[PDB]
This record gives C-alpha cells, structure tokens and sequence, in this order.
C-alpha cells in the first residue's frame, strides 16, 4: 500500500553550508545536550535530603533546560539553512553524564565554570572551521555563533566565577553557614 | 525501632565524636528497602528524558524544507517538553522521597529494544508516537502494580497517588489522541484509492496547527 | 511483541494490497483482553441509564398536583440529570481506552432484581434512592476490585483512578445525605406519636427546595 | 438481602408498631463488618488529636523567653493547626460512612511506646518532629494497606482514596522538609568544628520566620 | 521585468526563491569585497550587511522553500483545488 | 437500541432523518387522536404539540435533509477527506 505521497523536488541552489562546518555544528549539538544531563545531575544532587541546596538545585535545573533551549537554537539554524533533510536520529545520543557527586556548592560551581569554559572553546572552534575553510566562508553563522552564542557564554562565565570566588571565600571557616546563606541568596531570600 | 530522635540522643552525647544521623532522612514506608519501586521510578525518569530527546528530533525532522509539516513538529515539540518537563519532576520525587537518583539505572520491566527513528512519513511517525506513549503508560502500570500489589512487604500508596495524578490519568488522553490520528491517516489513505492523501495531509497538518 | 509501527511497516509494504493496522488503535494494559473491566464499564453507564429515567419518573410523581413536593421533585431531578451525564461519560471512557459501547452488556456483580417504582410516599421515596445510590456505590467498588485486585493478569489503575475522582468520592456524600434525609422522617414519623408528620414534611419539603 | 427499602416496607405496615429501620443508615460496602478500617480511622483521628497538643506544647516551649525561637515555634503551631484540624475531618469522615467516633478506640499497629517531651533543643526537637510525621504517614499507608489488601473480604477504595488526596501527598512534602531541616542543623553542627552553631541557630530561626 | 507570466503558485514561489537565492549570493560577495580589500577592512558595513541582510534573506528562502514544498505536493491530483485552499490561507482565511 | 453500527457519517445522518421524519409523523397522529376525539377537542394541547414539538421538527429535518445531501456529494471520490472536513465543520473548525 502507498502510504506516503512520492515526493517532489524544488530548487537547492539557496542550500550553502559546507561539511566541515555542518560537521562542527552536529558536534556542538551533541555537546550541548551533553552539558543539559551534566547540569540534571548537579540539580539532583542538591536536591538530596542529606545536601538540602534548594537553591543550588534550582540554579542547576535552570541550566539544564537552557543547554537543552541552546541544542534547540543550533538544529533551528541548520534547518533554516535547508539542512537535517536525513541524518537527523543520529545527531544525539542521551547518555548517563560522567558525574554524579559533588562535596559543595563550590565545587559544583567550579565544575560547571570548566565544563562553560569548554563550550566556550568548542563554539570558537565551530567558528574558526565555518569562515576558514577555504571553499566558503559562512559569514552568517560565524556572525550568529559569535554575536548569540559567544555573547551567553561570556557573561555565564563571569557570573559563574564571580559566585565560585564569593561562595570559596567562605569555606575556610563558615562551610556550613556560608553555604546555606548562600543557597537562600539563589533563591533570592534574605535571611 | 532506630528513629531520627534516637540517633540525636545518641550521636549528641559528650560519649560521641560524630553525628552520622543515619535515621534522620525522608526515607519512610521503607522506601526503596523491598521492592523495586524505588529503581523503577529512576529508571522511569530515564525513559521520560530519553523519550524527551527523541520527540525533539521528530519535531526537527518534521520542521525540515521538504517535509514542512508545522503541525506534526508542534505535536512533536509538545510531547518533548512534556517529557523533559516529568523528567524534572520525578527526579524531584525520587529525592522528596530520601532516594537518590542514579542516571544508570535500567528497568526490570522487559521491554524489547527498538530504535527511534526520527526520520518517517506522516503515518510511520504517529504510530510510532503511539506506542511509545502506550510504553510509557504501561511502565506507569508496571510500578504503581510493583508499589501496591507484587510484593508483600512493600506498600507505598504515596508512589500509587503520584503516579495516578500526574501520569495516568493524561496517558489515557494522550494515547486516545494519537490513536484518532492514525485512524484518520489510515481512512485517507485508502479511501477511494488513497486519490486525496496529499492534500489530506496538508489539511490534517493544519488541523494540527490549531488543535495541538 | 506487536506495535502499531511493525504494523505499519508490514502493510505499507508494496508487497501488501490492504492495510489493517490491528495494533493502531487506543487498546493499552491489554483493556479488555483479561478480566470483566471492561465489560463491567460497559454495563455501568447501561445502569446509570436506566438509573437516570427511574428518578426522572420519581420526579415527575413528586411533581403532580396531589404529592406537589417541590423539593422531592427538584432532589429527584438533580439525580436524574446527574445519572444522564455519568452515562454519557462513562460511553466517552469506554471509547477513550479503545473498546466499543455495548448497550445489553450485563454485569456479572450478582445483583437482586427489585422493579423500580415511582408511585411512593416520601419516606419510601428516599429508602429507595438510598438503595439505588448505595448500588451505584458498590458497583463502583466492585469495579474498582476487578481492576486493580481481582486478577492476577489484570491491572488497570486508569480505570481505578477514573472511578475513585469521578464517582467514588461523591458517593459517601449523596449516600451519607440521604440517610440522614430518612432518619429525619423516621424521626417525624415516631416521635410524639407522630403527630406533627404532616406539617413536618412541608416544612422538610421546603428545606429540600432550599439545599438540594 | 436486607434493604432500608425492605425495612419501611415492613415496618410501615398496619402490623408493626415500630420503626428500627436498621439499613437506613450510611453503611455501604460492609463498612465497619470484616476488617479492621473503621477502628483504625477512628484511632487516627485519636493520634492526631494527641500529636496536635503536642506540637502546641513544643509551639509553647519556643516561645518561652530564653529560647525565643519565633521560627521554629511557627512550625510547631502550623503543625498543630493542621493536625487540629484533621482531627475533626476524621471524625467527619467516620460518621460520613455510617459509623461512630469512639475516642478510646486503639491501633492495632504495633508503635513502640515513646513519650513526647516538650522541651528539647533545636536539633531534637526538629528530629521528633519528622518521626511523629513518619508515624502519621506510616500509619496512613498502613490504614490503606487495611482497606484495599489485607483482607479477602473487606475493599474500600473510598477510604483508600481519601486517604491518598487528604493525607498522603502532603505527608512526603511534610517529611521531607523536616529531613532537610535535620541536615540543615546537622551541619552547623558539625562543619568547621560547630564554631557557628549560635549565629547559624539564629539565621535559621529567622529563616524558618519567613518560609513556614 | 525579464518575465511576466508564470504557470501557477508553485512556479511562481520557485522563481521568488531562485531570485532571493541570487541576492543572498549577491550580498555575500558585497560582503567579500568590503572584507577583502588589502587597504580597508569596512568591519561596520560587513557587519551590516551580515546581521541585517543576510538575518531577512535567510529567514526569507527557508519561509519559500516550506511554501513551495508544500503547495507542489499538490500538484500531481488537486492543481485547482490545492492552489485555491493555499492561496486563501495566504490571506488568513481558513475556508 | 436496534441499530449500534453506521457504515459512515451519511448513513448516520440518513438514519436520523428517518427517525426524525416517524416522530413527526407520530406527533401529527397524536394531534389527531386529541383534536379528533368525539366527546372532547383538547384545543390546547393540540396548539402546544403544533406550535411547538411540529416546529422544532421541521426544522430539525431539514437540517439533517440538507447535512446528508452536502456530505453525500463528496461520497462518489472523496469519502475520507470530505468526511474529515464536514465533521471538523461540525465542531466549528475550519480547517
Ligand atoms: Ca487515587
Ligand atoms: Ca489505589
Ligand atoms: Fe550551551
Ligand atoms: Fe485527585
């Protein structure tokens, strides 16, 4: 029995992305939701009654979910560009993240700054190989990588860091009551 | 009978050096002590999320310049952020409960293995949407069974309740739904030798659009 | 392990000349294939039916000139609507879970055969709704027990939580009413040798126009 | 097969010089007959009649003006308040199903026997306040157990169900709050060898101000 | 105008995208000349041209890529029919 | 009920017709029967039968006359598709 309809065919002259540059994209996609399940182990980790971090928990979850939105942006873009036509079971892979434990909420904050770090570079990467490779230059992704992605990255850094030095600052003789002040701050609750 | 109280009476006395509280947790009903209750609803998160990430890849796929099909990628996305949405929730059950959540655990249900593709005609994809809600229902009847029923020494109508309210009772809608659409690809297909499919499936794919 | 999409799969293949598509459809926790779940629904909304006219003719009797009881007619009535529209939704689940209305479809709940008549004083009147009311109530448990408890093969808690929001629960409180709408009788019946009866059903049937 | 029907049939007939009217009542489903549901209810009311006047004392206790703790005496007066007040929906929900309340009725849960004492240090009094709703959750679950599995004869999905919406959700959000108020204090115990105990006891009190 | 006249929507939606194809292509090789030039990089105007117009040509073949795919997919049985119900959609009427 | 099962929507809405067509049928000979009888000419009832249930059928039959001949139209080659449409129309959706 016929049941699909034969299908049909219209110009491809407006679909440009290169292979090197679609292949640094499918990669950064995998990455991205390699980050999302990274991000919903440290949120239920602090979720535990024995941790008890509510804030660092929602902190957590919020990242999970916006790793996901960012997975979402990249395979929007390249469907836009007339990609994902086939190929599309194989651009993800859920897999069980690589840590699951954490001491404190520093070390989890410092975690998550090294693995924004490392996205950071990658997206630079999938940058460099979109405008140098010498058959085409994709000057409008490197523009939406550079001026969307870069732009979250940055400021993400900072303020990851900026809670890592004030939360780290505190361990050496307020552990306890350090971080659970803090936490309530995350929830924005003044104590 | 150790009780969170004990514990503090014992671990606060000058004797003590420690203070493990071992009793003071959320765990009650022996929770994840008989059973499998405990395992299967991990397991159970990590079916939504895996679920979650396949329906987003159809919602793309079906989001692509020649398939085009803005309603079927609606019905798609919808069931995604649906599923991420329970992952969330019932990893935040697992812990209001005193468990831990463990990303590895498998399931005891046998359930065959069978790969999601993302990449199907119109009829493939919501059949295949349909008995993956049918698995995630009959999971749901898999657990709340193991909580009330299969084992004499557990019983935890908490599990049951939770199950009941935010899983059950939308599986029957939702299946209910996706059932009525394969019926109607069907009928286009092969009324009067399936001569309207294509335009069937342009008007279904705008029904979508304002149903959904 | 058949599924909608090996279904699919099978018969869209150019090899097949029809397209069946048995595992397409809302049937899931095999409904209907093991236990009398299914057929019991079936013959609920067929007594919730019948329930719905018995009580739309006691409200007719309360409302001739000569019984003129408002407030029995206006309390019958209420029972009647109610009954019609648990008819209707019981036929919508029964379609939901993939099966088909059947209208003489009996129930194996051995259950005495008593005629229902309109024609009753007041005190006769509510014993009788209490009795029917308090049936409606046991077939929901019983019901209930044939999905979750009754066979070994059998599990079914959407039907269990369907009955337990949608019909259970409000059943203590119509039963637990009327009861104590007869014990008011009884009590203006005996007390005082009985003297006040007459005043004491207007006043009661006014107090039913004002709560029911 | 007796029914209050019957029994005004016979009872109003010329013969009879009474009218018992024993099945005019609000027992349904053998209600009270085979197991041991009714009591338990009633027994539960009775704990959380005596856990209500404990939870004021302890409310009491931190209210005192050497320890001052407005925090944590809100949370006792708040558990108090819900206990109280479940105490009389319990009561409301035994005559509900025909039966009556006997505030001498006993568990047949087998409980240890443990005193409640009001005075207690933060730590402690956190840490008997989550076994006391532990007691109460476990109790729910056991009640459950009692009406819809213990016993061939007995099946109360309606007990079972009020048990589920009125008690049971709550009781693992309760549970777990106080669980994570133990680790709270545990670590300002034992982290950096307790030397913030006396600041961290105040912010948490004033913590607990504003999110009880 | 080099042509006036075209078969139907589809071949008229096929054009449209082939011409928006031609000026994206267009405005890349502004853009490259603007980069390019050894003795001025014009940074502003490529980015213009980058964030702006490229932004509206991109979004606008994808927007007549789908409407194209989706109207020849009716053209094998409901030429009339298909462009009819298409063309009022167009307008926002849902017939 | 006799019948349980309807090959589609036009033998559904045929079947209603029908059934429509014998209550109003039955209705006149109940007229008939009250205006008619020897002894007693119940003018009132016959004015409430006629001027209320006689209204409600006629046009309730030429609702469900006019819904069998606009589906049964597309019957011949468009079975499925007309039907879905007609029926989505029917919840007030236009498609
Ligand atoms: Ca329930
Ligand atoms: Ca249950
Ligand atoms: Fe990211
Ligand atoms: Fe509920």
């Amino acid at each position: 029995t016929q049941c699909n309809v034969n299908p049909v065919q219209i110009p491809k002259d407006w679909i440009t992305m290169h292979r090197s540059c679609r292949n640094s994209m499918r990669q950064q996609i995998q990455m991205e939701v390699g980050a999302s399940l990274q991000y919903l182990a440290m949120g239920a980790h602090f979720s535990k009654d024995v941790v008890n971090r509510p804030g660092f928990a929602q902190l957590f979850f919020d990242a999970a979910s916006e790793e996901r939105e960012h997975a979402m942006k990249l395979i929007e873009y390249l469907l836009m560009r007339g990609e994902l036509t086939n190929d599309v079971s194989s651009l993800l892979q859920v897999r069980p993240p690589t840590r699951s434990s954490w001491k404190g909420g520093v070390e989890a904050l410092e975690h998550a700054l090294s693995m924004e770090s490392d996205v950071t570079k990658s997206i630079r990467n999938v940058i460099k190989a979109c405008e140098d490779d010498s058959e085409f230059n994709d000057y409008h992704l490197v523009d939406y990588l550079t001026g969307d992605f870069l732009e979250e990255q940055y400021k993400g850094q900072r303020d990851l860091a900026g809670k890592a030095s004030t939360l780290k600052k505190l361990m050496d003789r307020h552990e306890a009551l350090g971080e659970f002040i803090f936490d309530k701050k995350l929830l924005g609750i003044d104590v | 009978a150790d009780t969170c109280y004990n514990d503090v009476a014992l671990d606060c006395g000058i004797t003590s050096n420690s203070l493990a509280l071992p009793r003071c947790n959320a765990v009650y009903g022996e929770y994840g002590s008989h059973g499998n209750v405990a395992t299967e609803l991990q397991a159970y998160a990590k079916l939504h999320l895996e679920r979650s990430y396949d329906y987003l890849l159809s919602a793309a796929y079906f989001n692509n310049y020649q398939t085009n099909r803005a309603g079927f990628s609606k019905l798609f996305k919808k069931l995604s952020d649906e599923a991420w949405s329970k992952t969330i929730d019932i990893i935040k059950h697992v812990t209001k409960r005193g468990d831990k959540m463990n990303f590895d655990q498998h399931s005891t249900m046998k359930t065959e293995r069978k790969n999601y593709t993302a990449e199907n005609h119109e009829l493939e994809a919501l059949a295949k949407a349909l008995d993956t809600q049918k698995e995630l229902a009959e999971r749901a009847f898999y657990i709340h069974r193991e909580a009330t029923r299969n084992s004499q020494h557990l019983h935890d109508p908490e599990i049951a309740q939770y199950l009941e309210e935010e899983f059950i009772e939308d599986h029957a809608e939702k299946i209910r739904t996706l059932a009525g659409h394969t019926s109607d690809l069907k009928k286009f297909i092969t009324a009067n030798n399936g001569h309207d499919l294509s335009l069937a499936l342009y008007v279904f794919d705008e029904y979508l659009q304002k149903t959904v």
